[PDB]
RNA sequence: AGCAGAGUGGCGCAGCGGAAGCGUGCUGGGCCCAUAACCCAGAGGUCGAUGGAUCGAAACCAUCCUCUGCUACCA
């Protein structure tokens, strides 16, 4: 099967191959990016060195990115290069790997639940969905994942195309498995200082409602690593926009002590 | 509860724990332990309950037969009468101060407000013994003198050592005179000759005579904290001081101010620091529920601080006094003060030495130690007897009180003399 | 309590969502008249527990434990 919207690799395209035989032309390799199909490497674009010669460095069953230099359009020799790539296209294939196997993951449990003697039931799955999400976006390295990310959270792929009667409950489970917890590091800086008495009663009021828009009690997660540090991780499921509930909540909490004979910074 | 402090100091090297088992067959300890290669010189706390069973001997909580412990291999033994259900007499306190000749200004702070001590001398070093005559001669200016000395080893230490020292001790100490109570060798090596120690403490020790019925002032020396996280328990009835008292006595539901206060606003000036006010929340002693702190007694009094100001040691002799009295606040003090007539700290037989300690002179910057507070300040006219001293953060003078001077003879502080602020 | 690492497949670092990868060391072979250098070949193997997706988890993601590191620290 395919992997990519074509099953022919474009020129110069970055790739991935699974080394596989050793040719005396250079190393005859499956690609396994698009459609399955041979491509050789050449033992003249290995390196621009001194290769008095390896097979410990560049071995079989080794998953490698290359640069495709040149393909004959219909003759399906697919030429190969490491003469002039860096790792940060191996990075960029890298990307597009981990997505094509986390989409594929999900749809293999489908063609698995489904019973087949063709070869194109995976592919009748790709044209339909795929494609709309794709070819839109996928430079940057996206694929099926943004909208399968996007359907489980807010449905409106799932409206717009297919439901499978099997397909919802392995993508609920492998986003929500991998992608919870789903994750942030943020920390509030609070200190304590008191020299009053009534500073202890103080904090209490100035944690319960160091925002407002809450009923009486916030849904903050406060921690006590030591005595007077409050850590409250704000806007906590995922948390994208409690940055500004999380840096306005330690000037409340400075305020509050501050009556109560304490000194902090304004 | 607490109703005498009984203080164990001595000197480096002889055993703390050996000898402190022997008698009440308590262990101290403080947190980060560690528990060394020689004494104690952790700041150790202790409490311990004294029991009456009618017979010569003290009862530990094993009141029928007690076996101690410092090595497995034998087994100590130590007496604590026969049994008939064991009489709780009182709660009595001990005050662990740091070991070593070096921590002589905190065992000076603890001293000054420990009711009595116990003096742990040694015998299988030095014979004139230094830093014993010391203590004692510290402890007699002060206002005490009811001391009971315990000495800590014979069984290792041959009889005509022994002897020897017994000889240059009683020389020494022809100026001191504050163990007129009875001097006990005891082993602790063995653990044994316990049970005239237990006759003893009982009768020879009690307060001795001090003014409780005075003004109300806690030194706090040791720090508590409290509690249990949390979060949200948390915030906190709060964070514990352990002090004594030394004048007065402390009730509950009272108002405290911590005296050396906080300074106004900005140093420019020199004049005037603000006390800070707390309210005593409880007046806690070992596990034992009360509502009350006998004077004469180490206490923990729970004031609505945060467990950040105890979180270790951070309070070593501050005074407290209460409430509304006025202590004044000088910035420019006069001083009375002597000095010793040997200069005694660090001594050795090659005679170096017991010269009378040098005069104060003028331009020096010299560590007054007053009350348990110990603060900096420069001596700006010098006559003998009367210095007029700058400080650096204004002096509460309490009373005429007293005072311990220090001086650092060459490479730390060692105990030099005494006075009295005016 | 918070944070970090490991619970090897000889050592050390642990590679990533398709399994010891690399360097080193050990063991064996080749090269040369011989040794170094140099080139190949090795080696029983869910990698602490409780769970979930999985074709698989030291490594995809949680919940725990233990041993230690950092912050600290209730004691």
């Amino acid at each position: 099967c395919r992997f990519y919207q074509h099953k022919f690799p474009e020129v110069e395209d970055v790739v991935m191959v699974n080394v596989r035989s050793i040719a005396e032309m250079g190393a005859y390799v499956s690609l396994l990016e698009y459609n399955n199909i041979e491509g050789m490497i050449l033992l003249s674009e290995l390196s621009r060195r001194r290769i008095r010669s390896i097979n410990k460095l560049i071995r079989i069953g080794r998953n490698e990115c290359v640069v495709v230099i040149r393909v004959d359009k219909e003759k399906g020799y697919i030429d190969l290069s490491k003469r002039r790539v860096s790792p940060e296209e191996a990075i960029k294939c890298e990307d597009k790997f981990t997505k094509s196997k986390t989409v594929y993951s999900i749809l293999r449990h489908v063609a698995e639940v489904l019973e087949y003697t063709k070869d194109e039931q995976l592919e009748s799955l790709f044209q339909r969905t795929a494609w709309v999400f794709d070819d839109k976006y996928k430079r940057p390295g996206y694929g099926a994942y943004d909208a399968f990310k996007h359907a489980v959270s807010d449905p409106s792929i799932l409206d717009s195309l297919d439901l499978n009667e099997d397909e919802r409950e392995v993508l609920i489970n492998n986003i929500n498995r991998r992608l919870t917890p789903q994750a942030v590091k943020i920390r509030a800086d609070i200190e304590v200082a008191c020299y009053g008495y009534e500073g202890i009663d103080a904090v209490k009021e100035a944690l319960r409602a160091g925002l407002n828009c809450s009923t009486e009690t916030m849904p903050i997660k406060i921690n006590l690593i030591a005595p007077p540090r409050y850590v409250m991780t704000t806007t906590t499921l995922e948390r994208t926009e409690g940055l500004s509930v999380l840096n306005q909540a330690m000037a409340v909490i400075k305020e509050k002590i501050e009556e109560k004979r304490g000194v902090f910074n304004v | 509860q607490a109703t005498i402090n009984i203080g164990t100091i001595g000197h480096v090297a002889h055993g703390k724990s050996t000898v402190v088992k022997a008698i009440s067959g308590v262990h101290t300890v403080r947190f980060k332990n560690e528990l060394e290669r020689n004494i104690t010189i952790k700041l150790g706390y202790a409490n311990a309950k004294i029991y009456k069973l009618d017979d010569p001997s003290c009862p530990r909580p094993e009141c029928y037969r007690s076996c101690g412990s410092s090595t497995p291999d034998e087994f100590p033994t130590d007496i604590p009468g026969t049994k008939g259900n064991f009489k709780l007499v009182r709660h009595v306190s001990f005050v662990d101060c740091p070991g070593h000749d070096i921590l002589m200004a905190t065992m000076l702070n603890g001293a000054a407000v420990m009711d009595a001590a116990l003096l742990l001398i040694a015998g299988n070093e030095s014979c004139p013994q230094p830093q014993t005559s010391e203590h004692l001669a510290a402890i007699e200016i002060m206002k005490l003198k009811h001391i009971l000395i315990l000495q800590n080893k014979i069984d290792l230490v041959k009889e005509s050592q022994a002897k020897e020292q017994y000889e240059q001790i009683l020389a020494f100490v022809q100026g001191t005179v504050a163990e007129g109570a009875p001097i006990i060798p005891i082993s602790a090596q063995l653990k044994y000759n316990i049970e005239v120690v237990c006759e003893y403490i009982v009768k020879k020790i009690p307060v001795p005579p001090r003014d409780f019925t005075s003004e109300p002032r806690l030194i706090v020396i040791r720090s508590f904290d409290v509690n249990k996280p949390g979060c949200e328990v948390d915030d906190l009835k709060g964070g514990v001081a352990g002090g004594s008292i030394l004048k007065g006595v402390l009730k509950v539901g009272q108002e405290i101010e911590v005296r050396p206060g906080i300074v106004s606003k900005d140093s420019e000036g020199k004049l005037m620091c603000k006390p800070i006010f707390s309210k005593i929340v409880s007046l806690f002693a070992e596990h034992n529920d009360l509502q009350y702190a006998a004077p004469g007694g180490l206490i923990g009094v729970g004031t609505k601080i945060d467990p950040t100001l105890c979180r270790a040691d951070r309070m070593v002799g501050q005074v407290l006094g209460a409430v509304g009295a006025l202590p004044e606040i000088f910035t420019e003090l006069e001083i009375s003060y002597f000095l010793l007539r040997r200069l005694l700290g660090v001594r050795t037989e090659g005679d170096k030495k017991a010269a009378k300690v040098q005069k104060l002179s003028k331009n020096e910057v010299l560590m007054v130690n007053i009350g348990s507070l110990s603060t900096g300040g420069r001596v700006s006219a010098v006559k003998a007897d009367l210095g007029k001293i700058v400080l650096t953060n204004p002096v509460c003078t309490e009373v005429g009180e007293k005072i311990a001077l220090s001086r650092r003879v060459e490479k730390h502080w060692r105990l030099i003399g005494w006075g009295q602020i005016r």
